């Protein structure tokens, strides 16, 4: 135990923390404010490769029909294998 | 979570920058092999067989910088993590794996049936060829699994050792001024001689380690290299 | 009757049998070095490159032995 | 123009055998002992014949596997089916041994090991000792080395018997 | 009557005898060079071919390894 | 008295004890490449055909790996 | 039900296995000297030589049983 | 729940143990001794010599089977 | 179980020694006092095992 | 299982001592008595693992 | 598991011998009868094991 | 696990056959002859162990 302590990073700072919601909406409304304007066409690659793979992703989690259950991602406590809430 | 930290290298950047803005001769290379692919002369290459060579010498400079100096008390190998040498394998590996593929050459991969036509195709060359696909992914597995097995067994035994001798000198050199003394000083001279063969040792293994480091890698691309006749 | 029972000294035991692996280990080094000298005497003008090529196979070889001590510190430190 | 090889007069060939061939129970072995182009025995058959080798002492009886053999200075014993034994030394050469019941030493110098003597070859010993001091260099004293281990080898044969 | 026990702790034996299996791989691999080096000091010319050879049995012998070790992981982390 | 009980622990000790069986194998196929590079020096005319040989018999050993692999796999989820 | 139990002896058990790996270390070390003596036999004049790389390869298994034996002593006093 | 239990008997086992390297040693000697005799047959002017690098052998290997027994004799009386 | 490898050791002793007085018979003696020394050592080691079994016997 | 090293070991002696006697088959009668030997020692430590065996199977 | 090692003994033997009778063919047979002496003895080893398991499986 | 020992031996009798063969090719029938023979010894070895372990297995 002792000695497994003994490598880990000397020179830690600061530690800051985000929500996965926060962040992605703000990284959306960055991308919404610069593929806006009309002199971007929306057949444009540039706007499709912003747009595209995104609206494919989110489908395909809105499409899926599993029997299983997934945990919240971002429970307060995840180390607890018979509490998946 | 973002969590802001820095590397154990910022006095080895000042020795670089102070002992490096001038030029200086460099003839001793721990990986050699990267700079001398071909042996026999009027061989030569269409692929680039000489990219790795920067990325050798920049690998080799990095993990020395940790390593070599990790063996000095307190000092911290910052990237000693399972996960993040596998991220830099990966890394290395794949993208020179792409860089066959997307050469688009199908034939490349004809060595990978093993054997000749007189073995079944079904029962015994596929299999085989099924185990060598695997085994290049095994490959880039086994390389990471071995740095970072070395590092940490090794430095596990060094940390032990040392606690063992701390305690031994502090809270056993008055043995010294008694009778029992002739004991403590054939511990203590066991101690310093095998201090200064584990020290020997991990110096040795380090540069080792990462001779294999770059080896693997040659070995890689070397697989896939054809190799024209001048004529 | 369902019972969730914990035993903490095992991982001694676990890790003991993972030494064992470095019985083989250790032997195949020595193995190596054994026909080195066979192979020395059989064609001195070669020793320095049978010497770097028995340094990779001690490489490669110990290499293994690491591994399994790896496990071993997992499950002692655990 | 054509010329003959010198190995055409010679009509007494080397015997060998095939690899997929019965196998034959022999009970006399041919040998043919030469030296310097001179023979001492023409495919003579013996029930065995013993001979020291550089590894070590090698029991030839009939059957024997096929094999070459780089003889040292040494004894060589040749029993006879009757039971009578006869006891060469020889200075070097090589033995080739043939799995269908040949073997042919052949020695740059084989030579009774009565016609040999001891005191001759204890005051022999004796001044290449004395020489060896004084060798002039490196290939000197190789060379007394090599003599003084003839030497050695004679006196142990005839000691033995 | 029936009786259910769950031992937490029996995993490190497995895992202990799963790198038990690395002793074979490292004896291998030692025989491999081993052999190696006799067979170059008795035919020098053609070393680098038989070193390819060497290294595809490490190649095939390591790999066997890495299954036993899978199976360590499979456990220790289960 | 009687007494059933059920231990839920006790397929990682057969994992790992059919694991072992791979020290074998991992040792055979070292020794058929050892013997490999010994051959190929002492006739190195005939390298394919020691080369598929030692194929051959690396398939085999690989087959009884494959065997214990699946014993393992199978006691560790049933 | 949750209990949990600790054992003390265990480590007892543990610490013999890892001084098992000493076994091949042993070994490994006898069959280097044995091939030494048959090098200095085939090659006399290179008594020194193979003396250094016999050493070596002490020194390198050795190691081998040193890490072995670390651990050892560790559960021995823990 | 905390169960503490102190078996006595267990550091007999582990004793037994340590002593199964020893094994591993005392082979090791006699490898030493079986290929001594060899070259002592193929180079007889050495006998002396060789007699030294063998007795050499078996201080290494002996010094690795005390290394052992004291493990075995602590946790005999402990 | 450490008596296993002690009793083939002396085996491999015991065979090399056949081998070794094959090759040089005039020898036979030296190589005899060698095997017996070797044989002696690793009977060494076999009555530590001993003393260890006999202990945790009658204890 | 102290036996597994002592038979094969046993074996190990007489398997050199065949390559002794296709080598010098003359000296067989000599080699047959060190052969013989060696089982006489080999067997002497089986004995010690048997009577421990017995000692704990009666006791 | 003594059989493990009486087994294989006998295995060596038998080995050996093949590479003697190869060697030298003419003393086949009385290379035979030591090989079977050598089995003679390993597997009297096992008679020994054997004997063990059926005195504690029947007990 | 005695099974181990018995195949391993087994291994062991043909490797040598092969290379009997290879020497003395003519002489492939005795050699084959006397490999069978140690087979069908080791073999009985391992039915031997085979009949414990069903005994224990039925038992
Ligand atoms: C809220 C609190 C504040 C924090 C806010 C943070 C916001 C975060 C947003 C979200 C981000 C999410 C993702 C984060 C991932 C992090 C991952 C990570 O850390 O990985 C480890 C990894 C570790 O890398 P490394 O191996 O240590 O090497 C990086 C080093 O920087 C060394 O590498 P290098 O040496 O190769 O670098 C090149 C180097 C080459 O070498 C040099 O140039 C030498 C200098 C080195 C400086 C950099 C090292 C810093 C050392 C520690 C700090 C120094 C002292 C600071 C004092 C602070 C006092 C309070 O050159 C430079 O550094 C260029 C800059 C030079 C600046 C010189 C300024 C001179 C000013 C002079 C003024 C004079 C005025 C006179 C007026 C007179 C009037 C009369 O970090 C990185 O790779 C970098 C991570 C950065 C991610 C982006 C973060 C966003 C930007 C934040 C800026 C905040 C500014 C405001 C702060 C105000 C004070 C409070
Ligand atoms: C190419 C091969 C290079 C080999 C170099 C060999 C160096 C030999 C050093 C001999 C001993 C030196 C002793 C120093 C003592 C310092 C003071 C002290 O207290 O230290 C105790 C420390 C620790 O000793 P300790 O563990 O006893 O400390 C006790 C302290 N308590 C009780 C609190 C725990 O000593 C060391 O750690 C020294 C180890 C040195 C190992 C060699 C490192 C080589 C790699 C780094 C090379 C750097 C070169 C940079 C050049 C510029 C590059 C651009």
């Amino acid at each position: 135990s002792n000695p497994a302590d003994h490598f880990r990073p000397n020179l830690k700072a600061l530690t800051l923390y985000a929500e996965r919601q926060h962040y992605v909406d703000r990284w959306l409304h960055v991308k919404e404010r610069w593929l806006a304007p009309w002199y971007l066409p929306w057949w444009s690659p540039l706007f499709q490769l912003g747009t595209w793979y995104s609206q494919r992703s989110r489908n395909l989690f809105l499409v899926e029909n599993h029997l299983s259950y997934r945990p919240y991602k971002f429970r307060r406590n995840d180390e607890d294998r018979n509490n998946p809430y | 979570m973002f969590l802001f930290f820095f590397c154990d290298l910022f006095w080895l950047r000042l020795l670089l920058c102070m002992y490096y803005c001038v030029w200086s001769r460099l003839c001793f290379i721990v990986y050699f092999n990267c700079l001398m692919l071909i042996f026999d002369f009027l061989l030569f290459c269409l692929f680039d067989l000489y990219l790795f060579v920067g990325l050798c010498l920049f690998l080799l400079l990095w993990f020395m910088l940790f390593n070599l100096y990790s063996l000095i008390l307190y000092y911290c190998i910052t990237y000693l993590n399972l996960y993040l040498l596998f991220c830099i394998v990966f890394l290395l590996y794949i993208a020179f794996l792409f860089l066959f593929c997307f050469l688009c050459d199908f034939f490349l991969f004809n060595n990978l049936l093993v054997g000749d036509s007189f073995m079944d195709v079904f029962f015994i060359r596929f299999l085989l060829c099924f185990l060598e696909c695997f085994s290049l992914l095994c490959r880039c597995l086994s390389t990471f699994l071995r740095l970072f097995c070395n590092l940490l067994s090794s430095h596990f035994l060094l940390l032990m050792f040392f606690d063992f001798f701390y305690f031994i000198f502090v809270f056993f050199f008055y043995g010294v001024f008694c009778y029992w003394f002739i004991l403590f000083i054939f511990v203590f001279c066991f101690c310093l001689l095998f201090y200064v063969f584990l020290y020997l040792l991990d110096l040795f293994a380090a540069i080792l380690q990462l001779f294999i480091f770059c080896n693997m890698i040659l070995q890689l691309i070397m697989d896939f290299l054809l190799f024209l006749l001048f004529v | 009757s369902t019972v969730a029972i914990s035993v903490q000294g095992l991982h001694y035991v676990g890790t003991g049998l993972a030494a064992i692996a470095l019985a083989g280990v250790g032997l195949g080094i020595g193995t190596i070095f054994g026909n080195l000298l066979v192979a020395c005497a059989r064609q001195p003008n070669l020793t320095k490159m049978l010497f770097n090529y028995a340094i990779l196979g001690f490489a490669l070889t110990e290499a293994i032995g690491l591994f399994a001590l790896m496990l071993a510190f997992l499950m002692l430190f655990s | 123009h054509d010329l003959p090889e010198g190995f055409e007069f010679m009509e007494h060939k080397v015997v060998n055998k095939d690899i997929h061939a019965p196998h034959e129970n022999l009970e006399t072995l041919r040998l043919t002992l030469t030296r310097q182009d001179e023979f001492l025995l023409r495919e003579e058959p013996v029930k065995c014949v013993t001979v020291t080798g550089t590894n070590g002492e090698y029991g030839i009886y009939p059957g024997h596997a096929y094999k070459i053999v780089q003889l040292n200075p040494s004894p060589l014993t040749v029993e006879y089916t009757d039971g009578t034994t006869k006891k060469y030394f020889v200075s070097g050469g090589f033995a080739h041994i043939n799995n269908e019941g040949s073997c042919d030493v052949n020695t740059v110098e084989c030579t009774l090991l009565d016609d040999l003597d001891l005191a001759i070859a204890e005051k022999e010993l004796a001044a290449q000792q004395a020489a060896l001091g004084s060798a002039k260099d490196d290939k000197a004293k190789s060379v007394v080395e090599i003599r003084i281990s003839v030497i050695e080898a004679v006196i142990a044969a005839l000691k033995h018997h």
